[PDB]
């Protein structure tokens, strides 16, 4: 799993030496950027329900065939793991978000998940219309802080870039 | 010789085709500096002499020995005295001819030329020659791009020289 | 009709004074952001398909409840939705583009505000680069030869660490050429 | 071999398109810079072996190892060769100085000079240590208030700097 | 692998002394536009298949040669190897955005990558224009100027590093003709 | 006009000696600062048209007796005058702005303010209605990124404290 | 009483127009050229004293009647009166260098000066010779080309100042007469 | 009056000596510049009606209380004395052009203005704007920048010139105030 403190000591660690003062250096930016992402964190954990129901709202609001011919969700229950394969989203954009680097997003939600995506007949675009609707709608200082607002759209942002 | 219109020519004439503009705007611009190069050869041509004693008298009193040496290279006999201003005359002339020219022709070909085996033989050092050369740098007086022009050919002989 | 007006700040920069400069992209640009024939409100919009009426071609518009975005380019629900008695006046983030009024290609636009720069090894000098100083006692060695000059000489003699006027190397001083050693 | 112009044209012809007149602007006054262009080439063309020499003089002494015996530059061969060496540096650096690209540098001189210096045993840094010399030398020489008239010139230095630096980089 | 420190180092130690005022003094110029350089790097990793996919499609579409058969474009393995040099190359530029010094780009990638598409019959010219795209568009991310993406962030002046990222798309696009 | 520039070299003119060392830091401290207060005052110049628009919309936006009865906005001409004193204000802030001291904004608006001001029966809380406004219309990361709009926050601040 | 600064102003509430970015961009040249603005009337500040000896005594040397019976030089206190005024001369000169604008010496020194002068019986011709090698020596000193003093700066040119300072003098000179 | 040739001599015999090298030198640089300064009086002695016909009518529509009843250019007959007067005004500054020093137009026309327009009642700031309105107008036709004129000259930069018609009407605007 992916971060500041892991890949300093995974690379001392495949060098072969005690950490010096770059990895000192390294964990020391962690712990100064550290207060911009939890508060993020804090918020996202705050109102996870109504982005992830925006966010299915807007994603059926763009696509309306997912629902028109029996090729996606169009049976409430398809449409139930719609918004909960969204709340997975975001809850490992939340657990990224904590950790500080893209590791947990990128092992438990991007790893493997194209042989995924494209088996089961799922498209990829309307993810992003989903990402990219609770992305256009953020305010930095309306709600969240700039430093906050700033890591929050640059995890999201990652993941459209994972996805497709 | 080497002036710039010879110089065009000379290239065209290598490459077998005509004068095309890149060569009529090269004698365009020797045609507008020559103006100033012009000033600069009629103000030389007027103080040659003093500027022929000037330097004669530097090269002398920052070479002292040379007037005291006994020998035939030396300034000793009125003959040297001669032969020093006579050469110092030389250089003059050679800088007027380029200002004339525009370019580097008359020095490179009448004096450049088989200098060193001259100032070998006859063990002349190129020392002497360049302090006479610094003094006409300075006592020739000009002002201005007159000034920026006789300074680059006095300089240029300088260089020649080491 | 329905305006689609851009800022004040989108507005300006050297497109703005090449349409200032031109009548023909100036008139192209200001038909192209004109809709005849209809009066939109910002939550009439609702999907993602064209605009036939127009000069330039169609026009593709996404709408989605707020999150409107009109070629591409978004608009601003702080001041979209005016009445005007006969139309309203949506603004806009940006400038939306005619294929007829095309914009210049990079390499007539661009000049960078530091030169030589992809030819320098060293980015951290040439972007903050520091005053050179005096020059006096370089030029006094530069100026003129050897003999001439006297002293000054050895000018361009910097200075080396203590070790190195040591006895491997045994350099040397500037006060070791002058007549005063 | 490109100059400023040929390098602008080559570039738009490598896009096939013509010069939109921000390029034109560009050009008219890379001309109006244009005098103080040749002022600098006539300093360094005038002064020249005074450069030279008083560098490889001030080389020498901070560096007393090369007119020792066994030393790379030593014999009146091998000083000679090293004086002429620099001699075409300098030549070169005064060149791309009128070009304003340094393109005439690189394909006449500083391309392939490594092979060279590798292949004879001739230390880098110490032709390294004379082009830094060079470099300061002509710059000051560059900066004299003396015989022009008088006004800014500082990014003409800046470039001329850069081609210095690129001698002294492209040995070392 | 060297950046604006190491850099400054390397040639302090061809000169044998310490550091200095006057490179320290540019050195803490470099630290204080720190931020914009971030900010700068994030701009373009946060737009990156974003302008690969617009820079080589828009290479397809003005030269539509390459998509015929017989052309270097002609198959999906061609488009998807093509595409993906096109990332690698955005990919290292933007670890020279961040090191400061073009050392990781010239030691990395661009070592050797002119006789290999000489080695493969790559067109070189269509490879610069592609480059060329993605200087245009990166440097249009780089100042917040794109026509479909405006984000807010605090106001300053950023020409020089625009002129900086240009002149590393510059090195590569002359760097394969 | 108090700048810095006048009041040392009018103080050391007062000394009666040579400008020291003093007056050169003096001076180096206003070309330190003059870079963020020239951009204030190029972005005043650009919008201050709907400075004029949002200031005056919204002294008659409080204060709507002005507009009853004769005194003080009986017709629209006066109310042209309302703007154009609003300008008056607008235009000393930018010369204020570039000189650096609170010289012209001084010697041409606020001195003897006060006998025209109660002689004429204007009020001045619908002035600091406008002024007000317009500090809390102040879009600083977005449009004056830190310091210009701090030094525009100062200016108007002592022209608020000048009239109150 | 006004700087560079303030002439724009001024200037821009004659035409009631706001300062623009023309004005401004001549006065950014201002700001830019400041250290050279400053080093240069440090130039003139440190060697203030010397300067005035220099002149008055240069300027009883090129015309010995000063110091002749009955001249306006001829007392110990006329001597003493007369090194002050040069003093003083000196001094609003400096002020006009550090201002950019010569409302300080216009105003302070200038104006009312010639007639004052002529009332007193103090000879015209005598100072504005004065006003002239103060003129030189100023010149020397803020060029470091002075005989006595040439201290180290960092180079560039200093061209555009010299003529300022040359201005000033010129602005006296012709005041005096 | 005085010309630049005048102003050399005046000034060596204050110095009581020869002319010598760098007074000359300066000389020099005047005539060699004096084509320039010939169509540069010809451009201004060239649209000048024009000039004093625009710069008063700008002058009244700026302030229009000059046209207005009990203004000093209210009566027919006020009218013509300010135009003659805005024509006087040029035309001494043409003749500071061709000198190149400013002794005609002091002692000719400058010394007796500030207390002439006092005993008569003009008011002086609106004559100082009609100077600053040929001033631009001016220096706008001395640069063949004016819109409805542009005439083709050898091209060449003329700035030095332009400075110079700007000293001689800001010394008249600066006089009238
Ligand atoms: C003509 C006046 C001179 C000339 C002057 C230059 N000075 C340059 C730079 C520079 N000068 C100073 C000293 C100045 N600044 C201050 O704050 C104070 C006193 C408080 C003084 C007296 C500084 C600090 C600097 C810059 C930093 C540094 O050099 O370390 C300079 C370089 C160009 C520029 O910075 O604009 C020049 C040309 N130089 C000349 O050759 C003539 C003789
Ligand atoms: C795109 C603008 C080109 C083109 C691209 C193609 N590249 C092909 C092969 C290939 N490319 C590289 C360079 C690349 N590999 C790296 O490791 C790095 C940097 C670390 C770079 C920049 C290599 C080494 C290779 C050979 C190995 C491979 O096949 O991946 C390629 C396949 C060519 C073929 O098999 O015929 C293409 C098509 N496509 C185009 O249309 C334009 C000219
Ligand atoms: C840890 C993270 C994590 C995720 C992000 C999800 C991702 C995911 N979704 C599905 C599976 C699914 N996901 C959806 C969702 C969709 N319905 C649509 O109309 C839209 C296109 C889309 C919502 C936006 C649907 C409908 C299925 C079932 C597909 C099917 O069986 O046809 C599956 C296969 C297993 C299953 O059936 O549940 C997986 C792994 N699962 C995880 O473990
Ligand atoms: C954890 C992160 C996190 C966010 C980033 C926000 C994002 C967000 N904003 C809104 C909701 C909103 N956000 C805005 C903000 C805007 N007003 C405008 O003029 C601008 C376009 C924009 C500020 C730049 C507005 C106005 C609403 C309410 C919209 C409405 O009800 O019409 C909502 C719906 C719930 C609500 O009404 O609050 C959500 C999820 N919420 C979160 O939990
Ligand atoms: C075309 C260019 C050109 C020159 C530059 C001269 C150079 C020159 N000088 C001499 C010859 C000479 N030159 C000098 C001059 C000197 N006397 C001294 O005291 C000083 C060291 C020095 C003057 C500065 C003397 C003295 C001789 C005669 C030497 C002798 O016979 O001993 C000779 C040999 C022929 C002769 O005797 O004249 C030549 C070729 N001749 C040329 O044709
Ligand atoms: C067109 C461009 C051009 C160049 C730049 C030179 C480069 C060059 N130098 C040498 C050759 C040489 N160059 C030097 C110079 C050096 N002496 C030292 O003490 C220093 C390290 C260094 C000067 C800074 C020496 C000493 C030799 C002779 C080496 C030897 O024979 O041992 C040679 C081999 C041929 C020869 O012997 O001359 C070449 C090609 N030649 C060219 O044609
Ligand atoms: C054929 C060879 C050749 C040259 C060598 C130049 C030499 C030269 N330079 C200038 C003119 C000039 N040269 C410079 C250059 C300088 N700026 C400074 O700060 C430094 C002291 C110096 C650069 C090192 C400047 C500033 C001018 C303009 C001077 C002025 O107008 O005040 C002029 C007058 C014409 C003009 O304005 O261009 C000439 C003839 N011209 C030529 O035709
Ligand atoms: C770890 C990741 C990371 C980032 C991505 C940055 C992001 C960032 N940038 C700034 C701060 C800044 N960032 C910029 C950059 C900009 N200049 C412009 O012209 C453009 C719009 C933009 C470049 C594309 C500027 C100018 C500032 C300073 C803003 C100001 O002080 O007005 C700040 C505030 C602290 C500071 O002043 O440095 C932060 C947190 N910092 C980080 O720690
Ligand atoms: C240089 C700066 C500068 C200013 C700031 C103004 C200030 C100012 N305003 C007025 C005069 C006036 N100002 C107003 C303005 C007002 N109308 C109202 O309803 C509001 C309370 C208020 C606008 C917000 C009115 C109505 C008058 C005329 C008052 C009257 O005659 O009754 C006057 C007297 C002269 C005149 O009648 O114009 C002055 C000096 N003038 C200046 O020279
Ligand atoms: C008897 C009447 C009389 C005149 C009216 C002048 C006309 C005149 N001007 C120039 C020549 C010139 N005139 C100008 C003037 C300027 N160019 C600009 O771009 C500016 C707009 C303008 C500023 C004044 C310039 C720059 C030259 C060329 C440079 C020069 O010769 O000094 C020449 C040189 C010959 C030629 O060009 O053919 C002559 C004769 N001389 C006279 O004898
Ligand atoms: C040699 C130089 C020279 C001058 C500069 C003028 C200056 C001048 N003007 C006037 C006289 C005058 N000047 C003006 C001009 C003015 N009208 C206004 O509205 C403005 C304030 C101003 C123009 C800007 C007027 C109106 C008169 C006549 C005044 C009167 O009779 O009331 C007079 C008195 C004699 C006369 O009536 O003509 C003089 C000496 N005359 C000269 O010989
Ligand atoms: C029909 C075949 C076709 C294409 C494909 C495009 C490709 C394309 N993009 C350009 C250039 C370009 N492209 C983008 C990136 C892009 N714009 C954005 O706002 C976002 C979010 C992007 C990624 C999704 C930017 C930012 C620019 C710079 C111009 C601009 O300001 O938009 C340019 C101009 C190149 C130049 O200036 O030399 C071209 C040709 N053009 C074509 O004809
Ligand atoms: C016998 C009666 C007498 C004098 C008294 C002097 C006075 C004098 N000083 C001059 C000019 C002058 N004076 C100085 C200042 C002076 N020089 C220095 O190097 C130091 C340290 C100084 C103060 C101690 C300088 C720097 C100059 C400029 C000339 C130069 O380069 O020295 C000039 C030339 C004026 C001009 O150019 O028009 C004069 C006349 N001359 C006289 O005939
Ligand atoms: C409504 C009341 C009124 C006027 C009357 C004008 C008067 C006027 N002329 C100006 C300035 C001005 N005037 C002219 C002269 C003029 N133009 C020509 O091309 C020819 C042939 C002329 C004489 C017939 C020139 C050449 C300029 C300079 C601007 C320009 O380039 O045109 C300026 C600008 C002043 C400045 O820059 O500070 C003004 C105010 N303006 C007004 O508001």
């Amino acid at each position: 799993m992916k971060s500041v403190i892991t890949t300093t000591i995974s690379a001392a660690d495949a060098a072969g030496r005690f950490p010096s003062s770059s990895d000192l250096e390294s964990i020391q930016g962690n712990i100064q950027r550290a207060s911009a992402r939890l508060e993020a964190a804090e918020k996202l954990s705050g109102n996870h329900e109504a982005v992830v129901k925006e966010a299915g709202d807007a994603c059926f609001a763009k696509y309306s065939y997912l629902k028109n011919s029996g090729e996606a969700g169009d049976s409430q229950e398809k449409i139930n793991k719609c918004y909960r394969d969204v709340d997975h989203y975001m809850r490992l954009i939340n657990y990224s978000l904590v950790v500080g680097g893209t590791g947990p997003l990128d092992e438990w939600g991007i790893a493997g998940s194209r042989e995924v995506y494209r088996t089961l007949n799922l498209p990829g675009s309307a993810y992003i219309a989903s990402f990219t609707f609770t992305r256009d709608r953020l305010c930095v200082p309306r709600d969240m802080s700039s430093q906050a607002g700033v890591e929050f759209v640059a995890a999201l942002d990652y993941v459209i870039n994972s996805l497709s | 010789m080497k002036t710039p219109i010879t110089e065009a020519i000379a290239s065209a004439d290598s490459q077998g085709r005509f004068l095309s503009n890149a060569e009529l705007q090269s004698i365009t611009g020797r045609y507008q500096r020559a103006s100033a190069s012009l000033e600069a050869a009629k103000q030389l041509t007027g103080n040659a002499s003093r500027l022929i004693t000037g330097a004669a008298q530097a090269v002398y009193t920052k070479f002292p020995f040379v007037t005291q040496m006994p020998g035939p290279t030396y300034a000793s006999n009125a003959i040297g005295k001669a032969k020093c201003a006579r050469d110092i005359g030389y250089y003059l002339r050679m800088t007027t001819y380029c200002l004339v020219v525009g370019a580097t022709g008359p020095m490179d070909e009448y004096l450049v030329a088989g200098l060193e085996e001259i100032n070998r033989s006859f063990e002349l050092s190129p020392s002497w020659y360049i302090a006479a050369l610094e003094n006409i740098k300075n006592d020739h007086g000009l002002s201005g791009q007159a000034a920026n022009e006789a300074n680059t050919y006095l300089d240029y002989a300088i260089n020649v020289l080491s | 009709c329905t305006v689609f007006a851009p800022t004040n700040g989108a507005l300006s920069g050297e497109r703005y004074d090449e349409l200032l400069a031109d009548p023909v992209a100036a008139r192209n640009v200001v038909l192209r952001h004109i809709l005849p024939d209809q009066v939109l409100t910002s939550k009439a919009i609702k999907g993602c398909s064209f605009w036939d009426s127009l000069p330039g071609g169609p026009l593709p518009y996404e709408g989605i409840g707020p999150v409107v975005k009109i070629a591409g380019v978004r608009l601003l629900n702080e001041s979209s939705d005016d009445e005007c008695d006969n139309g309203t006046i949506h603004v806009i983030d940006g400038i939306i583009s005619t294929p007829l009024a095309k914009p210049t290609p990079f390499a007539g636009v661009f000049e960078p505000s530091v030169p030589m720069l992809e030819s320098r090894d060293d980015i951290a000098t040439a972007v903050y680069p520091p005053v050179t100083p005096d020059v006096r006692r370089a030029f006094g060695a530069a100026s003129a030869p050897s003999t001439v000059g006297g002293r000054k000489a050895m000018g361009l003699i910097k200075q080396l660490p203590f070790w190195m006027y040591g006895p491997p190397f045994n350099a040397s001083k500037q006060e070791d050429f002058e007549p005063i050693s | 071999m490109l100059d400023a112009f040929a390098k602008v044209v080559a570039q738009a012809d490598a896009r096939g398109e013509f010069l939109s007149n921000k390029q034109l602007n560009s050009l008219e006054t890379m001309i109006g810079e244009g005098n103080k262009r040749l002022d600098i080439v006539n300093k360094i063309n005038s002064n020249a072996s005074t450069i030279v020499t008083n560098s490889a003089r001030a080389l020498f002494a901070e560096q007393p190892q090369l007119i020792q015996p066994g030393g790379n530059a030593y014999t009146s061969r091998r000083m000679a060769a090293c004086l002429r060496d620099m001699e075409i540096v300098l030549r070169y650096v005064s060149y791309a100085m009128t070009a304003g690209d340094s393109s005439v540098l690189d394909d006449r001189c500083l391309n392939g000079l490594r092979e060279t210096y590798q292949a004879l045993g001739t230390p880098g840094t110490s032709v390294a240590v004379a082009i830094q010399k060079m470099k300061e030398a002509s710059i000051a020489l560059a900066n004299d208030l003396n015989g022009v008239p008088l006004g800014d010139c500082s990014s003409l230095n800046s470039e001329l700097a850069v081609y210095f630096d690129r001698a002294a980089a492209a040995v070392v | 692998m060297l950046d604006a420190f190491s850099r400054v180092v390397v040639n302090s130690d061809s000169k044998a002394a310490y550091v200095g005022g006057s490179d320290l003094q540019s050195l803490k110029t470099f630290i204080s536009d720190g931020n914009k350089r971030l900010d700068a790097v994030n701009c373009i990793v946060s737009n990156a298949s974003c302008i690969v996919s617009d820079a080589i499609s828009g290479m397809i579409c003005e030269n539509p040669g390459l998509i015929a058969p017989g052309g270097n474009c002609y198959t999906n393995r061609r488009m998807a190897a093509c595409l993906r040099d096109g990332e690698i190359i955005l990919r290292y530029v933007s670890y020279a955005l961040l090191a400061g010094d073009s050392s990781v780009l010239d030691d990395r990638c661009l070592n050797g990558l002119k006789e290999t598409y000489i080695a493969l019959g790559v067109p070189t010219a269509s490879t610069s224009r592609a480059v060329s795209i993605m200087k245009a568009a990166s440097t249009a991310f780089i100042m917040n100027t794109a026509s479909g993406r405006k984000i807010e962030i605090a106001a300053g002046d950023c020409q020089a590093l625009q002129s900086e990222a240009a002149a590393y798309f510059d090195k590569v696009g002359s760097a394969v003709d």
